[PDB]
């Protein structure tokens, strides 16, 4: 649980933080040792780690992937590059 | 042109050390021919080669000079004999 | 700018050298000019 | 690697093979002294592998370093060996064959390192003519 979570917000989830891709990192929310207490607390905690993974997937998506031949600035694009090294240093 | 491709990114120091060595023989294989008069060629990776004398045949670089070091390196060649 | 002109300036300062003292060696030894 | 350092010494039995069937005394007199000039060279190569000698009894020495070591000396007795299959091949004789050692030291102008070989050779082999 102490590993784990950080395993889970790190870009590594595990079995505990069940990674989907159609609702993120989501805790399993049926087992009895999470409390209605701890549950907004989880939830709150499950949206950084889903913004980390997908983050640092648009960035090593989108730099150095190419050989340079195509126009494109959602796809591709010389400032997309450099908004993803911005990006992983923020 | 890999070079001018990823002019900025994090490849460019990487890739600039590949050219700096890339580019090592042939400038080599010029500084024989211009200076000496002695014909260096590999693997045929030098387009330039050596009756009248002037029958001889011909088969980024800038065009401006390729014709150039034709005549430069068969007068000091012909100096030579 | 990566450019490969910085290397032919100090190459292209004697290739006209070695054609010009081979168009003078023309005329003033084998007497193109007389012909 | 050892088969790769195997040409010097094709290029250093044919070598000396050539060095005492041309010295008899019913050849060309040019002939004699070409092969006598080429005995030069050979002692030359003798004079450098022992000094590699010294140097691997103080461990100095590996493979990759011996082939390093001896690849200005394959060259010249590759030019060597080159030459001499062509001088017996031929049958040649004479100043036929001051005409090819004139040649060989006209064919480098520029190396210096090739150059002078060939230009030795036809020195002392022109002597007797």
């Amino acid at each position: 649980m102490i590993h784990e979570l950080l395993l889970a917000l790190s870009g590594y989830p595990g079995s505990i933080f069940t990674w989907n891709k159609r609702s993120g990192l989501q805790v399993s929310q049926d087992f009895p040792f999470l409390h209605p207490s701890e549950t907004s607390v989880l939830n709150r905690l499950c949206r950084l780690g889903t913004d980390y993974i997908r983050f640092t997937e648009f960035i090593e998506q989108y730099t150095g992937h190419v050989q340079q031949q195509q126009g494109q600035g959602g796809l591709h694009g010389i400032y997309l590059r450099a908004f993803c090294t911005g990006l992983d240093s923020v | 042109q890999e070079a001018l491709h990823n002019c900025s990114n994090e490849h460019y120091p990487v890739l600039l050390s590949l050219l700096k060595t890339s580019c090592e023989p042939y400038t080599r294989f010029i500084h024989d021919w211009v200076y000496s008069g002695v014909f260096r060629d590999a693997y045929g990776e030098f387009m330039i080669q050596v009756k009248l004398y002037w029958t001889h045949g011909y088969v980024v670089f800038l065009k401006h000079i390729a014709h150039d070091i034709y005549v430069c390196g068969k007068t000091i060649n012909l100096l030579k004999l | 700018v990566l450019m490969k002109r910085s290397i032919t300036a100090p190459l292209a300062a004697h290739i006209s050298l070695v054609n010009k003292a081979a168009v003078d060696y023309f005329f003033v030894e084998l007497h193109l000019e007389a012909h | 690697l050892v088969h790769r350092i195997l040409p010097v010494a094709a290029s250093y039995s044919a070598v000396t093979r050539f060095i005492e069937e041309k010295s008899s005394f019913e050849y060309g007199q040019v002939n004699h002294a070409l092969a006598a000039a080429m005995r030069t060279l050979v002692k030359e190569h003798l004079i450098l592998v022992s000094q590699l000698e010294q140097l691997h009894r103080q461990g100095l020495l590996s493979l990759q370093k011996l082939w390093f070591y001896i690849q200005p000396a394959m060259r010249t007795m590759d030019i060597l060996a080159s030459l001499a299959t062509s001088v017996d091949k031929g049958e040649c004789l004479g100043g036929s064959t001051l005409s090819l050692l004139h040649d060989r030291s006209f064919s480098y102008t520029g190396d210096s390192q090739a150059q002078e070989l060939c230009l030795y050779l036809t020195k002392a082999a022109s002597a007797p003519y």
